[PDB]
């Protein structure tokens, strides 16, 4: 098993709107590769 | 309180819940953003807007995501350019492509793009990317030239399990990847 | 293996995982389908379209949503038309009005349809509702005139707490009504 | 405390599409009243 981590703080209030929507992306350029997705869970929670 | 929660683990050829842009859909149960070809893009995001903030609470969302993804390439070492996981305003389309991931425009901080992304880069750009040329995860806002970055080792073809976290106490975006070996 | 869920305990003036329709919308913390007037629809849906089903497994989905709604009557002898909780195509828009709650154009089965509802109805419209004219729950499929119903004692104003589940194994759908008095 | 229950068998495979929207809906005619909404919770899982 081979492991990474990264994190950072980020202030999520000051560069997003409100509501979001979140999503995947993948390019590729002179050079190029196969992206794909095999599975996608997500859940969030604000309060009130 | 209001939630959004969501899990796919097979892809329908027809995945109703998702929005896809470029070259991004689905086959083989599998989510494809692009296949092994020159100067493409491909996106898929979740079909309802999510709340992360409300202004006049001041409160932010406490989220996490977790996926699988694989890199397929011809040449093992000639990849590009890479995958993300992003957050964007709710119309959002794809943008500048190659070594920009379609998510961002520029490496200089333009507040106007509102996204924050979790990239997996498999190109070194000299313009922007860590000078060890290292493929590498980092974390992107309102700009392709990472806030954080950890050099990281594409392994062709194997399944990249990922989880990302937001801790609103904190403002603390957690990310993790794992290989089987 | 997929699962869909939600939850908002209030709601916000911009709710935007939800597409409104006709007279719907947010405010006071609350979802207002209709105000009291006379001839109108208003409906709410949840952005994310949901998988039911699966042609190729058969597979079919579990489900259980639970909301609290109040229905206020300027008079307590003269109510109308009702409320429904309903699953149809993604892309519906109301239907008739009036006793056809929105849902529905006939009390004849309409397989073009393509929707189930469960019905709080409060007005006895003589054509198709029970004939002991109590307002009463039903279980619409296809059509306005229920499968099933049970007769209901509408309490003016006060918060009625609704469950509705769906049992994939017996195809059986069950729905509970409670006021606190 | 009141409830009222109901239940029944519906083939819902036979009669809705594969995928749909949920949602609630509320009409007055020539008698009326306001209706509305405090809440709302889903939860849903197709294993295939
Ligand atoms: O072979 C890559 C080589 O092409 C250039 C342009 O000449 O960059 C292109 O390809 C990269 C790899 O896909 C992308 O990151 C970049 O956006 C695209 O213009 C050179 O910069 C690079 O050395
Ligand atoms: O006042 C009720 C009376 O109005 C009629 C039409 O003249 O029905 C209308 O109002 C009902 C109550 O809101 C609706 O259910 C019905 O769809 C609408 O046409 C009469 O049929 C009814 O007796
Ligand atoms: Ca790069
Ligand atoms: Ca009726
Ligand atoms: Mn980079
Ligand atoms: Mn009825």
């Amino acid at each position: 098993v081979t492991s990474y981590t990264l994190s950072d703080v980020v202030s999520l209030k000051d560069v997003v709107p409100e509501w979001v929507r979140i999503g995947f992306s993948a390019t590729t350029g002179a050079e190029y590769a196969a992206h794909e997705v095999l599975s996608w869970s997500f859940h969030s929670e604000l309060s009130g | 309180t209001e939630t959004t929660s969501f899990l796919i683990t097979k892809f329908s050829p027809d995945q109703q819940n998702l929005i896809f842009q470029g070259d991004g859909y689905t086959t083989k149960e599998k989510l494809t953003l692009t296949k092994a070809v020159k100067n493409t893009v491909g996106r898929a995001l979740y079909s309802s807007p999510i709340h992360i903030w409300d202004r006049e609470t001041g409160n932010v969302a406490n989220f996490v995501t977790s996926f699988t993804f694989v890199i397929n390439a011809p040449n093992s070492y000639n990849v590009a350019d890479g995958f993300t996981f992003f957050i964007a305003p709710v119309d959002t389309k794809p943008q500048t492509g190659g070594g920009y991931l379609g998510v961002f425009n520029s490496a200089e901080y333009d507040k106007t793009t509102q996204t924050v992304a979790v990239e997996f880069d498999t190109f070194y750009n000299a313009a922007w990317d860590p000078s060890n040329r290292d493929r590498h995860i980092g974390i992107d806002v309102n700009s392709i030239k990472s806030v954080n970055t950890k050099s990281w080792k594409l392994q062709n073809g194997e399944e990249a399990n990922v989880v990302i976290a937001f801790n609103a106490a904190t403002n603390v975006l957690t990310v993790s990847l794992t290989y089987p070996n």
